[PDB]
RNA sequence: UAAAUUAUGGUCAAUUGUUAGUAUUCAUAUUAAUUUUUUUAAAUGUUUUAUCAUUUUAUAAAGGUUUAUUUUUGAAAGAUUUUUUGUAUAAAAUUUUAGGAAUAGUUAAUAAUAAUUUAUAAUUUUGAUUAGAUUGUUUUGUUAAUGCUAUUAGAUGGGUGUGGAAAAAUAAAAAAAA
């Protein structure tokens, strides 16, 4: 098989942080925007 | 715009000269170290090559106004023990200062005295030396200490001119440093030696039976010992040699 | 190599610093010589050869020149390896010594191709016929001969090649004696060739070598010498040539069409050169390389008529038999048709009577380059016209 | 290791850099000294590979490695393919060509209208060829085309090349000589530290600063311009000597066992073509002379005098004695002609040299001939007469002060006391060169074989004992040839030689050596440490990749 | 004298140069005046220094003093950076507040 | 190299030398070494023909290019100069017969 | 192009690049000023210049003019007149 | 700008070239001049130390740095020591003093090649077969060449007035080597440089390890 | 990675640390570590004369000595008579 | 206005499962959950040295805000040597805000290290400066999708001016001169 960019990148991180690519962080976060000042 | 026009990794740095800690101050035996060998060299090489501008006349006589800028790292030989004109004449008494010329008073010649003669603008420096008897060197025909009425009423003095208070590259004696070699073991076999004929040469080693009689038995050390000399880079003995090739040190 | 002084030459320079006299050589058997010394060379050979401290536009012209003969002689090359490659590989066939192998016939060699397809060696009896059949057409010891002899002379006019064909260092073959050569094959060769081929440069510009010029000063002297030896008291200037008051053999050269024709203009009728022969015209023009241009070139039927009726009235001729015809030329070069027809027309002379009154038209092969179809139409049509008569 | 010059040389073509003639000169002449001479001409075929024709400097160092080689096949291929159409520089012509090659550069149009293949410059030395060959190095080509042809033994094509090289130098003038150019090192303008510690910082042994050679030289040089530099007739005696030289190197080539001090008892004799040698290489002296006639007595002819020297010491074997009145007799001829009378100039060190050299070689011998313990001297040898004139010599060079007593000079010294037998030559080596040289250990090579003759065995012992001390104190390492020469004496003299790390090493790996010889199995090849695949920084082969095109999922395109 | 040196990489005006030629345009008063009194505050600068050298040796020491004993005269890369409101912006406002803006050029 | 540039007391100063150096030449001229003075020189000329220069030194210039045998690619400008000067106050009648006569030796 | 001569030996040139967009599918040119350097003063607003970075020539400039591409004849034209290269625009920022 | 136009601008700038090259037709023989040098190069500033004043790569030696001159042999009284005593004997010195040269330059210039701390010690002066020279009179009005016999006469003055300010290696260049222990006419200059070290690259660029599938270069 | 490794190894003179010192041994490509002692066989003992004897009686010579150490550091494409008479060019000389 | 020329003298098809790749479910997936577990309580031994000292041992956190950088040759690597000469300082290019305007220890030139000078200087509506938010970050998630969405590699002008380099008040350990 021929693989994307995407797996030289990953192989390249990996070799240098040894084996840390991703956390698969959360992407669902629900953020709200507090306001302080008059309208 | 005079921060572009060049980078900065090597700046103007102060004056070697300008700093205490790098001048030779005349008055101490510090001086006498830095000159003694070259003067030792300077009467070797004497003594076997004529040099062409070491044995002069009364003295250089150069202008008041030109002394101090043509005269000073000049040096010069004369007979008998005179002094320069306006010069005020500290005789050196000091041991610790005296004892650099032991080599150029055993092995050269017998030093009588060490002078420091100031300018009395005290700008200029003249160390005066007076040696007395033959030299304990053999002196060539041509060379031009051969010259000299004292050498070989039967003292010389040596000036060398140089200014006060400045790092230790003004007592250089750099142009009367130039090897000639000395022919003593071969005059005998030269022609101009009778002695000539009398010579038994070895073509052949002698045939030998008793070997080298063997060394004292090796004592090892008692005391406590500082390490391995090798490894704390310390040549053999502190002395002479490499850390690579350790000998004559304990072991 | 190039050198701070090193020039070009011309004709009369060449034949006066080669000027040397010989009674009897082989051109052929030198020619071969210097066409090895030639081959046995790299292409670094040919880096060196402008001249500095040259203008630029003379400068280019002759980077053209001299890559056009490198080019050629690298053709020639090619054609002389696949050559002796066909012969060796003839006499490995047949087993005949390779020398003789050049003198044989088709009788031969259907002879010995019936032996191989006897022996059952049909593809081996299809290479010999195939060689042999390849080689009866490229096998002639002297084949492209005018074109390696001007070649050669290109060489010697170039003015930076007179000295790499010496200095050798070579071994004796039968004795085994390693000395410097210092013989010049080629100075030998080029001072032949300037001796035997008193218009060996006509025939180089007429080959299209010349890039600085062309062809047309050489084709103005080639046309003066025929008329010269066609009449019998010719007086010349500098543009007009004649004959005799009878036989009205007068040639002209009007101007040069290439630099005359300005690329904005609306004009009909530029000419090269005009010559008459007793009662008949012809102009003689040199096809413009400018395919917009051409067609302003040829003249107008109506011009023509003019030009006729001009010629009647100044040499007095009557309007009954005056008949101009349109010639057209090849730009760079000229055809071995062209030369015939030039001769059949301009100088009413046949194909046996021209190669006796030049020798070196018999063997002077040139074709039109196929790459250009215009100019073989346009000059298709115009030397098929009829005579226009008025 | 020299291997890293080619090894550079390559690194410039593999980052698609175009080498120049300069790298290419270096990497020839650092190859040639370093003694790869089969490298020099691998140097030579990459340039040839890389198609670039040679600057006649080029052409001149691929020479210089033909000569050194001896290889005539490979200067008969340079000079067919570039040397020839090579002139010399005649009357009218101008002294240095104008430069021709304006620079390179783009016009507003050529900007526009020209492709990128065609407006894009890598400094091709080809374009700079011609305006390198501005001057004329003609002459060092027929020279050296001369040497290779002597040495490869084609006289004839010597005499033409010689022949054309001398009529050329009478009869035309001297081209400009190409100055040197500082553009090629990055050296700083200036020192940005003033440190010069004194020449007498070691309380035990005197040191040599950066400021000034305190020390003695440790070789002798002659004092001379470059070989471009020289006039016509100064090259032409360059030239007589030169191929005096390669007669030299090729005697030494063809005789290696009489050419090799103390070594075998063929020394001392001269061989069978020494004398037609002798013959033609004094014939081609007098043809000097003959030819520029008085102009000789205002050329320097001191490195031809020591080329003269040697060669007579060399093949000729003339004795020390005979080669001075020889020296003398050149320079005398010299003076006298000129009519320039009551002026003759003095020998230089440079032939000095010589002559103690042939001093040396006279007292030579063979060193435990046969096991026996008994050194073979060359028959009619007379150790007093030839010590006597070796003194006369000496107390001469000593009279004149113009001559500077490199180390090498009091080595031959040494080496002639110690083959005439007597036992001074330790004391002229203290007195003179122990501590005013930077001297090797073989003059120690020498005093041990003048040890080994003491009466005393306990003396013997003791002086090589105190000679490795100095070895130590002096910064002159012990060589391997006079370690072993104090080995082979271990049972009498119990001196050891080697450290204890050593002969440890020494123990281990030998003996692991011959087992592994001696063992079959471990005799067979291993890929993995025999050798190395692929060296490059790029796979030698497409394995696909890489894929210059996007994909669906990717929107970071370029 | 209007195209640079590709090989040299000389630029225009260094081409000209070294041609002979000047390309330079017709200037004005201002821009004279620019290139004119250059060589007038120099001149008077070194008459200063040699007609009253009291206060030419107290301004001298005054400059030398207020440099080395300064701070950020370590030559170091802070230093050294050409741009140091634009390249080290975060300092600016909450830690230096020499400069009030992190912007003076077309960077 | 570019490392400097010349105005016209620098050129003034400069040419006079130059002179000399050519009357004590056995023929008339300099060697080659100063063909890269003279350039210098030129591009001097056609740059400062731009700035703003007094009488005296435009009368210097002259005189310096006269006793040089020099001729200026810059010559229209210093012509066009020497106009916008002959109908000055300063100009006096000394003045006029030395730009005369250098140009006249020019041109 | 250059587009202004205020400084003493130094050209502003104006120089454009291109911007992707990929949802768009656009490529939309942008624009960019450089302080390039003239020694001769040779350069007059209107030239199309091409220039080459090089060292730091001041803090703002490391650039320079390698060649002019086309000239402003009528700028150089005007110089010689004695106006402006080329007359001052009446429009240009609020001040508030 | 517009890219589109390229092409347009192409064929104008092919047209308009070719007209140039067409109509003008005034080339010709022109003297090269020297490239001088250029304040623009590349990358971070260099020190002074290392600003040797040439910042591209000429593979050619230009006029300026090439001079005329003449390898004159200059005569020395020099007395040796021979067992009798001080036989007198001649000592020669090699200067390439350029054509031009006076004659006091010559001498000034002998005194540089005087290594020899015997030979140039007292005040001399040079002459032909004993007629002194005129210190100011060039070598071509005194018509001497390399076969010229010349002597310097050596009067037993002292303290010679020297001047090491000009570096023995000195030209337009303005190079200064520190060490001036032989000429440039005498040094090979070409030799093995041991004061260095060779440096391998120990930065990869894009590859640093398992699999080279690109190679991440730039 | 052994090309690599030879490259960091022998041109570089990096350092090796002593486990990855003993799992490249098992490849081959290096000797076993210093710290992969036996426990069985103590450590030898070192006596000057009998390392010296030994060494005198099995001595190399010196051709033989230089000779392996030249094809061992300096060059192993020597190149034989055989081959430099190939090498050398032929009649013609072009 | 080209006008229907007589060979009809060759018919007998297609299908044999063999691939030049984004493919679309408005409700299934997707999150906090129906299945969320598991532990965690600080108070601390780097080392060698000639000994009241000296040599080796340069990126912890929170806070403050983040241009888009960095080969001190200078220490080590490291060798037949020798430099604190083995070119580290640069540039191009990509940012956000519902109520959109002015900014400045300022731009270039310079015989000016350390600017008493000269100029019609410099940033900005092609969106600057300040303020607000604010490490960047084709790596996350989702989809038929060049759409949407998510993120922790770091860095650090007043604490010794030491050092090759401040990165120096904490150290899952990269073994640190037997």
């Amino acid at each position: 098989p021929w693989w994307n960019f995407q797996t030289e990148h990953r192989q390249r991180c990996v070799l240098m942080y040894g084996g840390a690519r991703t956390k698969n962080t959360h992407n669902a976060n629900h953020r709200v925007f507090i306001k302080k000042y008059k309208r | 715009s005079r921060r572009f026009r060049y980078n900065t990794k090597f700046p103007a740095l102060v004056s070697y000269n300008k700093l205490p800690w790098e001048v030779v101050n005349h008055e101490t035996p510090q001086f006498h170290m830095h000159v003694a060998p070259h003067y030792e060299q300077l009467l070797t090489l004497a003594a076997s090559s004529p040099v062409p501008h070491i044995i002069s006349s009364k003295h250089i006589d150069v202008p008041r106004e030109h002394r101090l800028r043509l005269l000073p790292g000049m040096l010069y030989l004369l007979d008998g023990d005179t002094l320069p004109e306006e010069f005020t004449i500290n005789r050196v008494l000091d041991p610790t200062a005296l004892q650099y010329y032991g080599r150029l008073s055993s092995q050269i010649v017998t030093v009588e005295a060490v002078r420091m003669l100031v300018s009395d603008d005290l700008r200029l420096l003249c160390n005066c030396i007076t040696f007395k008897g033959p030299l304990h060197l053999p002196v060539a025909p041509y060379a031009s200490l051969a010259s000299l009425r004292g050498a070989s009423s039967n003292c010389f003095t040596l000036y060398h001119f140089v200014r006060p208070n400045r790092p230790p590259k003004e007592l250089q004696l750099e142009k009367y440093y130039i090897h000639a070699p000395c022919v003593a073991p071969l005059s005998e076999f030269a022609s101009n030696s009778d002695e000539r004929g009398n010579w038994r040469p070895r073509l052949q080693a002698p045939k030998r039976t008793q070997r080298a009689t063997p060394l004292p038995a090796y004592r090892p050390p008692q005391s406590y010992l500082m390490g391995l000399a090798e490894r704390l880079a310390v040549v053999p003995g502190g002395c002479f040699g490499r850390r690579s090739l350790m000998w004559g040190h304990w072991f | 190599h190039a050198t701070y002084g090193a020039v070009p030459l011309t004709h009369s320079q060449v034949t006066s610093v080669y000027a040397t006299d010989g009674g009897k050589v082989d051109e052929l058997g030198l020619l071969e010589l210097v066409e090895e010394r030639i081959f046995s060379w790299k292409l670094n050979k040919w880096e060196m050869r402008i001249p500095p401290n040259l203008p630029n536009d003379q400068k280019e012209l002759i980077r053209q020149e001299q890559e056009n003969l490198k080019q050629i002689l690298s053709g020639w090359r090619k054609c002389f390896g696949a050559l002796n490659a066909d012969i060796l590989q003839i006499s490995s066939l047949t087993g005949v010594p390779k020398e003789v192998v050049r003198e044989k016939n088709r009788t031969w060699l259907q002879e010995e191709v019936a032996k191989l397809r006897w022996m059952g060696e049909v593809n081996k009896a299809a290479l010999l016929r195939d060689a042999f059949m390849r080689l009866e057409a490229f096998g002639s010891r002297d084949f492209m001969f005018m074109e390696r002899l001007c070649c050669i002379y290109g060489l010697a006019r170039q003015g930076t090649f007179d000295e790499a064909f010496t200095n050798y260092i070579t071994e004796d073959p039968v004795t085994n004696d390693i000395f410097v050569d210092e013989r010049n094959p080629f100075k030998e060769l080029v001072a032949h060739i300037v001796r035997n081929y008193s218009q060996i440069d006509i025939i180089y510009d007429f080959l299209g070598f010349n890039y600085s010029e062309g062809y047309r000063s050489s084709l103005r002297r080639y046309m003066e010498y025929l008329q010269c030896k066609t009449a019998e008291n010719v007086r010349a200037s500098g543009r007009l040539v004649t004959g005799d008051k009878g036989e009205h053999n007068i040639l002209f050269d009007y101007c040069v069409s290439r630099e005359s024709l300005v690329s904005g203009d609306s004009c009909q009728g530029i000419i090269d050169f005009l010559y008459i022969n007793g009662n008949d015209v012809t102009l003689i023009i040199i096809a413009s390389d400018n395919p917009w241009l051409r067609n302003r070139q040829l003249p107008h039927r109506r011009q023509m008529e003019g030009i006729a009726r001009r010629v009647c009235f100044v040499l007095g001729i009557p309007p009954s038999e005056v008949r101009i015809r349109n010639l057209l030329l090849p730009p760079t070069y000229l055809d071995k048709g062209s030369i015939v027809r030039l001769n059949d027309i301009v100088f009413r002379l046949s194909n046996e009577q021209s190669n006796l009154l030049i020798p070196w038209l018999t063997n002077y092969n040139k074709e039109l380059d196929p790459k250009d179809v215009d100019y073989t139409a346009l000059a298709k049509t115009t030397n098929e016209e009829e005579w226009l008569t008025l | 290791i020299p291997q890293e010059a080619l090894h550079w040389l390559l690194r410039m073509i593999v980052d698609n850099f175009n080498p120049q003639h300069v790298h290419y000169i270096a990497a020839m002449k650092t190859l040639q000294s370093a003694g790869e001479l089969d490298m020099a001409r691998d140097v030579w075929k990459i340039m040839e590979r890389q198609q670039t024709w040679p600057c006649t400097a080029t052409i001149c160092a691929y020479l210089d490695v033909c000569v050194e080689a001896g290889e005539k096949t490979w200067a008969m291929e340079a000079w067919n393919r570039y040397c020839t159409e090579l002139k010399f520089l005649e009357p009218g012509e101008v002294d240095p060509k104008p430069i021709s090659r304006v620079p390179f550069s783009l016009t507003r149009e050529e900007l526009l209208y020209l492709p990128k293949w065609k407006k894009h410059f890598d400094h091709d030395p080809n374009l700079d060829v011609m305006d390198l060959n501005r001057f004329n190095r003609t002459r060092e080509v027929y020279l050296r085309m001369a040497q290779v042809m002597l040495a490869g033994g084609e006289r004839n094509a010597f005499q033409h090349f010689f022949t054309k090289l001398e009529e050329a130098m009478l009869n035309k003038p001297t081209p400009v000589p190409e100055p040197p150019n500082p553009h090629l090192v990055r050296r700083p303008r200036w020192a940005p530290y003033e440190h010069c510690k004194s020449v007498h910082h070691s309380p035990w042994r005197l040191q040599n600063n950066g400021r000034a050679l305190a020390l003695g030289p440790s070789v002798t040089i002659e004092d001379e311009m470059q070989s471009r530099f020289f006039s016509n007739d100064q090259f032409l005696v360059h030239s007589v000597k030169e191929v005096l030289r390669i007669v030299l190197q090729e005697h030494k080539r063809a005789h290696p066992t009489e050419c090799t001090r103390c070594k075998t008892e063929a020394f001392f004799y001269k061989t069978k073509d020494a004398d037609e040698t002798l013959k033609f290489c004094d014939d081609l002296i007098e043809r000097l002379f003959a030819s520029l006639g008085v102009r000789l007595s205002n050329l320097n002819t001191s490195s031809l005098l020591s080329t003269i020297l040697e060669v007579f010491r060399v093949v000729g074997k003339e004795s020390g004695a005979a080669l001075l009145q020889r020296a003398n007799e050149f320079l005398e001829r010299k003076a006298s002609l000129g009519d320039a009378e009551g002026s003759r100039e003095n020998l230089t060190a440079s032939n000095y040299l010589q002559v103690l050299s042939g001093f040396a070689d006279e007292s030579a011998f063979v060193y435990n001939t046969k096991k026996d313990g008994t050194c073979q001297y060359k028959t009619g040898f007379d150790p007093r007469t030839t010590m006597r004139h070796l003194a006369d010599v000496v107390q001469e060079i000593a009279g004149n002060p113009h001559v500077t007593w490199a180390a090498d000079m009091h080595l031959q010294v040494v080496e002639t006391m110690v083959g005439c037998g007597t036992m001074k030559a330790n004391d002229y080596f203290v007195r003179n060169v122990l501590r005013q040289f930077s001297w090797d250990s073989r003059f120690l090579e020498v005093l041990y074989v003048e040890y080994r003759r003491q009466d005393d065995v306990d003396m013997w012992a003791e002086l090589t004992k105190r000679a490795l001390v100095w070895t130590a104190r002096y910064n002159a390492p012990a060589s391997e040839r006079l370690r072993r020469l104090i080995e082979d004496d271990y049972d009498t003299i119990r001196v050891q030689t080697r450290t204890f790390r050593e002969l440890a090493v020494f123990q281990f790996r030998d003996v692991e050596e011959r087992r592994h010889s001696r063992d079959v199995v471990n005799e067979l090849p291993n890929p993995w440490y025999d050798y190395v695949a692929h060296a490059l920084p790029f796979p030698d082969r497409d394995a696909g990749y890489p894929d210059e095109y996007g994909d669906l999922g990717q929107w970071r395109a370029p | 004298g209007l195209n640079g040196c590709v090989e040299t990489g000389r630029s225009r005006s260094e081409v000209a140069r070294d041609l002979g030629l000047s390309y330079t345009r017709p200037l004005h008063e201002n821009e004279k005046k620019q290139l004119s009194h250059q060589a007038v505050y120099y001149e008077r600068l070194a008459k200063f220094k040699m007609e009253q050298p009291e206060a030419a040796r107290a301004m001298e020491r005054e400059r030398f003093v207020r440099k080395f004993s300064g701070m950020f005269v370590k030559m170091d890369i802070r230093s050294g950076a050409p741009d140091f409101p634009s390249t080290y912006r975060r300092l600016l406002g909450t830690k230096v507040v020499r400069w009030a803006s992190k912007r003076h050029g077309p960077n | 190299a570019g490392k400097m540039s010349l105005t016209l007391r620098e050129v003034n100063t400069l040419l006079p030398l130059l002179s000399r150096m050519r009357r004590e030449s056995p023929n008339g001229a300099l060697d080659a070494r100063f063909d890269r003075v003279f350039n210098a020189i030129d591009t001097a000329i056609g740059a400062a023909m731009r700035h703003n220069c007094t009488l005296d030194e435009l009368l210097d210039l002259a005189e310096g290019l006269a006793a040089c045998e020099m001729v200026p690619s810059a010559l229209k400008q210093v012509e066009m100069v020497l106009i916008r000067s002959v109908m000055m106050h300063e100009c006096s009648p000394m003045h006029l017969r030395r730009m005369l006569q250098a140009m006249f030796t020019l041109m | 192009y250059v587009v202004g001569t205020s400084m003493l030996k130094t050209a502003v040139v104006a120089t454009n690049h291109m911007v992707y967009y990929p949802k768009f599918n656009q490529r939309v040119s942008r624009t960019k000023r450089f302080f390039a350097h003239d020694e001769d003063l040779a350069c007059v607003e209107g030239d199309l210049v091409h220039i080459k970075q090089c060292r730091k020539i001041s803090k703002y400039k490391h650039y320079y003019v390698f060649s002019i591409l086309e000239p402003n004849v009528e700028g150089r034209e005007r110089l010689k007149l004695g106006l402006k290269a080329v007359p001052p625009p009446l429009f240009g920022y609020p001040v508030s | 700008l517009k890219a589109g136009l390229l092409g347009h601008y192409q064929q104008e700038a092919f047209e308009a070239r070719k007209r140039f090259e067409e109509s003008t037709t005034y080339p010709g023989p022109i003297r090269a001049a020297t490239p001088g040098d250029t304040r623009f190069y590349s990358g971070s500033l260099e020190s002074i130390l290392h600003d040797t004043d040439r910042h591209y790569w000429r593979a050619v030696t230009d006029d300026p740095r090439v001079q005329h001159l003449i390898p004159l042999r200059i005569r020395f009284k020099i007395f040796t020591w021979v067992t009798s005593g001080w036989e007198q004997r001649m000592q020669v010195v090699q200067i390439m003093a350029p054509k031009d040269s006076t004659i006091a330059q010559v001498k000034d210039l002998v005194l540089v090649e005087n290594q020899s701390p015997y030979l140039c010690v007292s005040s001399f002066h040079l002459a032909i077969d004993g007629k002194e020279l005129d210190p100011q009179k060039t070598l071509g009005e005194y018509g001497v060449t390399e076969q010229s016999q010349i002597d310097a006469i050596e009067q037993n003055d002292h303290l010679l007035h020297r001047d090491d300010e000009r570096p023995r290696d000195w030209t337009v260049d303005e190079i200064t080597a520190e060490d001036v222990k032989r000429s440039p006419y005498k040094e090979m200059e070409m030799q093995p440089l041991q004061n260095l070290a060779p440096r391998y690259e120990a930065r990869p660029k894009g590859y640093f390890g398992r699999t080279y599938y690109s190679g991440m270069k730039q | 990675d052994i090309d690599a490794f030879k490259y960091w190894f022998g041109v570089k003179r990096c350092r090796l640390s002593m486990k990855p010192w003993a799992l490249l041994a098992k490849a081959g490509l290096l000797p076993p570590s210093l710290t992969q002692n036996s426990k069985i066989m103590p450590k030898p003992l070192f006596d000057k004369e009998s390392l010296m004897r030994y060494y005198l009686a099995n001595r190399k010579d010196e051709d033989v000595m230089a000779r392996e150490k030249y094809l061992n550091y300096e060059n192993s494409m020597v190149k034989t008579e055989e081959e430099r008479a190939a090498e050398r060019p032929v009649a013609p000389y072009l």
